[PDB]
């Protein structure tokens, strides 16, 4: 009933420590990913993501 | 692969023949038991036929 409730595991094979929230999608078809996107902001004050993953 | 793949169900045969080079299906059975080898064979042939 709302928007948006993303999860995570990181690369460990383990969920990241807690979910984020999925902010939007933006419909624009990626053209060379031929792909949509999902900005999902995540909160990462433990200075545990890094911008890129 | 998504976006530039797409992927469905269908059959395939698991196994393959071909006999002196053609398609074989081989298919094994035998003589009902009181009835001797050529019988069944023509039987066999005889089914085969149409």
């Amino acid at each position: 009933n709302g928007k948006a409730k993303v999860s995570l595991i990181t690369s460990d094979g383990i969920k990241f420590p807690q979910d984020g929230t999925l902010e939007f999608s933006d419909v624009t078809v990626d053209q060379t990913t031929g792909s949509i996107t999902l900005r999902a902001i995540f909160p990462n004050p433990d200075h545990t993501m890094m911008p890129g993953m | 692969f998504s976006a530039f793949s797409s992927s469905r169900w269908e059959y395939g045969s698991p196994r393959l023949e071909r006999y002196n080079g053609l398609p074989s299906m081989e298919i094994l059975g035998q003589a009902a038991p009181g009835k001797s080898t050529g019988e069944a064979m023509e039987l066999m042939e005889q089914l085969a036929s149409k």
